[PDB]
């Protein structure tokens, strides 16, 4: 199906909804280990590519 | 075997299709009955639909049944019917067979007025709407609008009244995604018809004049390697030749017509003059190849060339460029395919053979050479060599023909094709070989038409007329053969033929009637009984209908013009056959000029309309069965034939200035005179309009429109200017006057803009037929839209035109993206019902720019859903095994509790009326019995002992508190006591490394506990259950202590379980720290070691489950082996549900409803329990993921905005530019699910 594979977190970040598989126009938020706190945008959206 | 039937039948049976099927019987005689039924599937058990045939001589022993499968009647639901019982029943036999049915109804075809639009613009959009039948479908229809990211911008849905859906107009999004978005329709509700359109969104300007690039040829072979020879020609919009123009070419190399930036050439980089509307070019590809490149030959070269070429017109401001992306350099220039070719031979009869020779970019050769070698087998293997034919293709169509005088005999053809072109060699000369089979009758007994293979399509309403032969050695029993004709899936005609005493049989005399028009096809077959054994004969074949509409809506402008002057006013008459609705459009040529590589709304239209035939190639097959299968058709028999071998593979064998106006919709009946000025664009407009009525569709003859002056202006004024700059502008007058005059323009703008010109003017003479370049200079100070007028004042008088100037902000266009995951249950833990956005400004503005500003709601879907469930057994679980010793009553009663719980999720008392609703008052009273009950066995002081006089154990203490942690969902338990329990646990048991090491009692009741791995370490046991059961009672009884000692234990748990030791135990901490710090990264690091052990069933995991210790060993009832097994599992799937992870659990859950072990675990208390839990908490947060939320966005000091009412239909609210400057609040009602919002600001520095 040629979507989006699962991204590596930034560091001390983490992925809400961990899958496999991530669909096209899906966007996955990150979020921050329990000592950390997010900044900046905290969605990466699966691009047509 | 003389009695038999055949019942023929579309291959797949479309949802509400009226669908056509016919019964014929042989050898009966007296007059009889049958009724023919669609009935749900397995079971039987509901008719959709029945009919009554009467069956006799008098009819032939033929009749038809009308069959439909209403929608509504289907169950429908979460599984869509997939498959139906036909069935027949007789006085005499009866059968049923399995049809597929699809929901693919009707067809969906998306119109927008461009294919093309700039920011700031709207796509007005409309769908036709049709059912199978080419009836208006008058089904409600939504268009699902879709970004060039992939992102669902906005659903609107329509009632159709006409079979016309005129959907308000989209207003493109204050900022857009550049490149091709996308539209796609469906049916509302219970079709999966899916029509789908594009349109590019970009910065473009009117093209004003077409520039044609026109190779010789898309490839380059061993001729042209040497050199190749382009043409280049542009003409205005209007049609008139571009007089002059000087052409720049850019070569360049290139490798993929697909995509690629291949290095772009240096040399022959002709500079050239176009006149009277052509320049000729040529280009010795391999001097430049040779001179540039380290390539050198074409042996290097399978590969392409790129040009591109710009033309600037010799005297004017206009200047146009386009490119050839890709001309094939390749060995062999052709490629070879058969085209309409059976592949099935008729022995003896003559067999026509059509092959088509296709240029490497998927184009028709032309007229080529080629010779067809042919080899053949009758008999037993009697092989004989025909002598190779020789033919040349067919200049337009590139098709060459054959046709082979084959044996009588003949029962194979294995047959080489290859082009004969003597220029190339055979290794680059396109030859194919291919095998051709006899219809392999079982006992020597075939059907055969007479069609000629007629090239020509048939013309509507004549009497087709196609003789039939059976033969056979029972020639003398068949007495009449049978025909179907199809079109689209469906059976349209059909009847029967009888032999005249001349032992000659009646042709096929019938009109190819109006339903056909769309390409169709013909079966043909008989049944003969042969000695004792029948056999089922047939024949089919394809037959092109000319592409007549119905209506044939003939829509022309009366006061023929060659040109119209701009505002003409002009008279389009509509003229029908009959009463009809047509929609109406007008769009400039040079909108379509706009496109780099254009297409047409509706071309193609009709082609797309036969993407409903089921059958494909020209006809015949292999056997009775596949003649049926590839014509698209099934058939019940008993005459010794089936189709269920064939699979249902997808057979692809080859067969005021407007830019858009017009755009209405009206009834014609059957005539109207429709009168209206044409704009002041002096261009060719392109007028179209269809034609809707019950007899379908027709789109109508394109009327192209020439607007046309002896003398005009315009002006090349860019799509925008950047503000706060001096510009250079520049314009060409054309004068088609026969001699020149004096002509002057006044421009006159807006104090927006300035200009050193300042205007009168010197009023240059422009001679006769020709147009003279004029530019202005000129800096805009303000945002935004701004008039500009041009007044041509020239001969005797004043002229008027009007431009308005789009300006630009300087420097860089920036954005920010900012958003939150609404959460009002708090799914992730924070509850997060509101949140603000400030008007943030940032550190380097430019100064009067405006911070556009866009809100973007996303709904979060719940996906899939498992209906795990207790059985009826509840309510064993209620009676359950007798209360008493080895507390046989708490063994009863703790289940009772979890039931309870389960119960109290809600559904089994609203719905389970499948089973015997569990009285509420006596789950209440066995509740409060139990309650009772645990309290008499709690210690003294607060502990707990099975035994009156046994020792305090921590772990059954533990599970007191978890259960009365359970409990107060509905009775609590005096929280006092409670506390109090606690107190001693923790005070009497905290050991400060690791923690509640086990008092001496006496044993476990082994039913009641279970077995850890004692083996190693039961304190990891103990904290993990004394953890878990403090976490249950906290809530009741919150101290700080406790939390301390909870502090503690988890420390210890974790450190502890870094050694991975026995997956129940890691499985078991990581559960307790789930209810701990859910996001500790250590925790995280035991979750993926955890999901690492997991074992899985199915590359995508149907069942994931835990196993240690050799559990894979048999065991036919449960056991302390599937005991550890299901708690593990349990545990892991507790901590994935504290994880939410939906994705992940929902195979567990499909495990553990397995029961494999059947009644699982030991059948022990704590597997039990732990599964219960289990089931309910995901049952909760399923529930609780439910998207329901009338999210509010407002600003803060301004009003509110808007007010998406977030739902599992509703789930995408449109994005909504936040016009106003002010801090924006975003709120929700309590609502459910998860939803999640952006914002976008977007801003200049
Ligand atoms: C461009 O031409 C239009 C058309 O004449 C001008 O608009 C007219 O302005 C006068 C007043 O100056 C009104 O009385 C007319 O009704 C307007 N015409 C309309 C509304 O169609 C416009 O002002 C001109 N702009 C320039 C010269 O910059």
């Amino acid at each position: 199906d040629s979507g989006c594979p699962q991204p590596v977190p930034p560091e001390n970040g983490f992925i809400r909804n961990e899958k496999q598989l991530y669909l096209v126009g899906e966007d996955v938020e990150i979020s921050c280990l329990t000592g950390f706190e997010t900044v900046g945008y905290q969605y990466f959206r699966c691009l047509p590519d | 075997q003389e009695q038999t039937y055949v019942i023929s039948a579309p291959k797949i049976f479309r949802v509400g299709a009226s669908e056509n099927i016919v019964i014929q019987v042989y050898g009966y005689t007296e007059a009889f009955d049958a009724t023919i039924s669609i009935k749900s599937y397995p079971d039987k058990k509901f008719s959709y639909s029945s009919g009554h045939v009467h069956l006799s001589s008098e009819n032939k022993f033929q009749n038809s049944a009308i069959l439909t499968i209403q929608p509504k009647q289907l169950p429908g639901g979460q599984n869509p019917v997939s498959y139906v019982y036909l069935e027949v029943v007789s006085k005499h036999f009866s059968k049923s067979k399995r049809m597929p049915i699809t929901y693919d109804n009707g067809f969906l075809f998306i119109h927008t007025d461009k294919p093309v639009y700039t920011p700031d613009q709207s796509v007005k959009v409309r769908v036709y709407s049709l059912n199978d039948d080419l009836k208006p479908a008058k089904r409600e229809t939504v268009l699902t609008f879709i970004d060039p990211e992939g992102s669902e911008v906005d659903m609107v849905e329509e009632i159709d009244h006409i079979g016309i859906i005129s959907f308000p107009d989209f207003k493109i999004p204050s900022n857009p995604r550049y490149g091709m978005w996308t539209i796609k329709a469906k049916y509302k509700e219970d079709f999966s018809t899916t029509g789908t359109a594009y349109f590019e969104v970009k910065e473009y300007v009117l093209p004003h004049f077409s520039v044609s690039i026109e190779p010789e040829y898309n490839f380059i072979g061993y001729k042209n390697f040497k050199n190749f020879e382009i043409t280049i020609k542009a003409r205005y919009f209007y049609n008139k030749v571009v007089t002059e123009a000087d052409v720049y070419i850019t070569f360049g190399i290139r490798e993929d017509l697909k995509d690629d930036q291949k290095e772009m050439m240096q040399t022959a980089m002709q500079n050239t003059m176009l006149i009277n509307g052509i320049a000729q070019v040529t280009f010795d590809s391999e001097t430049a190849v040779k001179e540039l490149s380290y390539y050198s030959l074409e042996d290097l070269n399978n590969k392409y060339l790129y040009i591109a070429v710009t033309v600037i017109e010799s005297t004017g401001g206009f200047s146009e460029e386009a490119e050839i992306p890709g001309i094939k350099y390749v060995l062999s220039p052709y490629k070879l395919n058969l085209v309409a070719t059976p592949l099935f031979l008729k022995p003896g009869i003559p067999y026509p053979i059509k092959v088509q020779v296709k240029d490497s970019l998927d184009q028709l050769v032309g007229g080529v050479p080629v010779t067809l070698n042919a080899q053949t087998i009758d008999v037993n293997q009697e092989t004989s060599d025909l002598d190779p034919s020789k033919s040349v293709t067919r200049v337009d169509d590139g098709v060459a023909s054959f046709v082979l005088n084959l044996p009588s005999g003949v029962t194979v053809l294995e047959f080489n094709v290859k082009t004969d072109a003597p220029d190339l060699p055979e290794e680059n000369q396109a030859r194919e070989g291919y095998r051709a089979i006899a219809y392999s009758s079982l006992s020597q007994s075939y059907l055969y038409i007479d069609w000629t293979d007629n090239h020509k399509a048939l013309l509507v309403g004549e009497h087709l007329n196609i003789i039939v032969t059976p033969k056979s050695p029972y020639i003398d029993k068949i007495t009449h053969y049978n025909y179907l004709i199809l079109s689209k899936g469906k059976i349209i005609h059909f009847g029967t033929r009888e032999k005249f005493s001349d032992a000659s049989y009646q042709s096929i005399n019938i009109p190819v009637t109006q339903n056909m028009v769309p390409s169709s096809r013909l079966l043909v077959y008989y049944i003969v009984t042969g000695e004792q054994t029948a056999e089922l004969v047939s024949d089919s074949v394809w037959l092109n209908i000319e592409e007549k509409c119905g209506n044939q809506l003939q829509v022309h402008l009366s006061p023929d013009a060659d040109a119209y002057s701009p505002g003409q006013t002009v008279s389009l008459n509509m003229a029908t056959g009959m009463d009809s609705w047509v929609a109406l459009a007008a769009v400039d040529s040079a909108v379509y000029g706009v496109q780099r590589g254009a297409k047409k709304p509706l071309e193609r239209v009709f082609q797309f309309l036969e993407k409903s035939d089921l059958g494909c190639g020209a006809g015949g097959g292999l056997n009775n069965a596949n003649v049926f299968h590839l014509a698209g058709l099934t058939f019940l028999t008993n005459a010794n034939a089936d189709d269920s071998q064939e699979n249902d593979e997808p057979c692809k064998e080859i067969l005021y200035f407007p830019e858009s106006w017009l755009w209405e919709v009206h009834l014609v009946p059957r005539r109207k005179q429709l009168q209206f000025a044409l704009p002041d664009s002096l261009t060719t407009w392109e007028i179209q309009g269809v034609g809707i009525s019950n007899t379908g569709i027709c789109v109508a003859d394109t009327v192209k429109a020439k607007v046309f002056k002896d003398v005009f202006l315009e002006m090349n004024i860019p799509y925008s200017v950047v503000r706060g700059e001096q510009i250079q502008l520049k314009g060409t007058v054309y004068n088609y006057r026969t001699s020149g005059m004096q002509f002057c323009v006044k421009m006159s703008a807006v104090e927006g803009i300035c200009t050193s010109e300042s205007p009168k003017c010197v009023r240059q003479k422009v001679e006769g037929s020709s147009s003279h370049l004029v530019t202005f200079t000129v800096l805009p100070l303000e945002i935004g839209l701004h008039n500009i007028n041009f007044s041509l004042e020239t001969w005797f008088g004043k002229e008027i035109l009007v431009k308005t100037l789009r300006v630009v902000p300087e420097g860089v266009k920036r954005e920010s993206y900012s958003g939150v995951t609404l959460d009002p249950r708090g799914i992730y833990g924070t509850i997060s019902r509101r949140k603000e956005f400030p008007y943030r400004i940032p550190l380097d503005l430019v100064p009067k720019t405006e911070i556009k500003r866009i809100l973007s709601v996303k709904g979060l879907l719940v996906g899939e859903i498992l209906s795990a469930v207790l059985s009826q057994e509840g309510i064993n679980i209620l009676t359950h095994l007798p209360k008493g010793s080895a507390e046989a009553e708490l063994m009863s009663v703790v289940p009772v509790f979890y039931v309870f719980h389960y119960l109290e999720t809600g559904n089994h008392w609203n719905i389970f009326h499948s089973d015997p609703l569990i009285e509420k008052q006596k789950l209440k009273k066995k509740l409060k019995e139990g309650m009772l009950s645990i309290m008499s066995y709690r210690n003294a002081d607060y502990s707990y002992s099975v035994w009156k006089g046994g020792s305090a154990s921590t772990w059954l203490t533990a599970f007191a508190l978890r259960v009365l942690g359970q409990v107060n969902k509905y009775v609590e338990q005096n929280q006092n006591s409670i506390c109090n329990s606690l107190l001693w646990l923790v005070e009497n048991y905290q050991l400060d490394n690791g923690s509640f090491k086990e008092n001496s009692q006496y044993q476990p009741i082994k039913l009641q506990g279970t077995l850890p791995v004692e083996a190693r370490e039961n304190s990891l046991y103990l904290t993990a259950f004394t953890v878990i059961g403090i976490r249950k009672a906290f809530d009741i009884c919150p101290l700080v202590k406790i939390d301390t000692a909870l502090i503690k234990a988890d420390n210890f748990l974790l450190e502890n379980t870094l050694p991975a030791q026995s997956t129940f135990t890691l499985a078991i901490s990581a559960y307790a720290l789930s209810l701990g710090d859910k996001t500790h990264p250590q925790f995280r690091s035991i979750v993926s070691a955890l999901k690492r052990e997991a074992l899985v069933k199915g590359n995508p995991p149907i069942y994931r489950f835990w196993k240690d210790n050799l559990q894979h060993k048999d065991s036919s009832v449960p056991n302390t082996g599937t005991a550890r097994m299901v708690e593990t599992t349990a545990y892991a799937l507790l901590t994935s549900l504290n994880l939410k992870d939906i994705n992940y659990v929902n195979p567990v859950i499909k495990w553990l409803s397995e029961e494999q072990r059947y009644g699982g675990g030991f059948y022990s208390t704590q597997d039990t329990i732990n599964a219960i839990e289990g089931l309910t908490e995901y049952s909760l947060l399923v529930k609780q993921l439910r998207l329901s939320m009338d999210i509010d966005v407002s600003y803060k000091h301004k009003g509110a905005l808007h007010n998406y009412k977030m739902t599992d239909k509703n789930f995408l609210g449109r994005p909504v530019e936040v016009l106003l400057n002010d801090d924006l609040i975003v709120s929700t009602g309590f609502g459910s699910g998860l939803a999640t919002v952006h914002v976008t600001t977007v801003v200049h520095k």
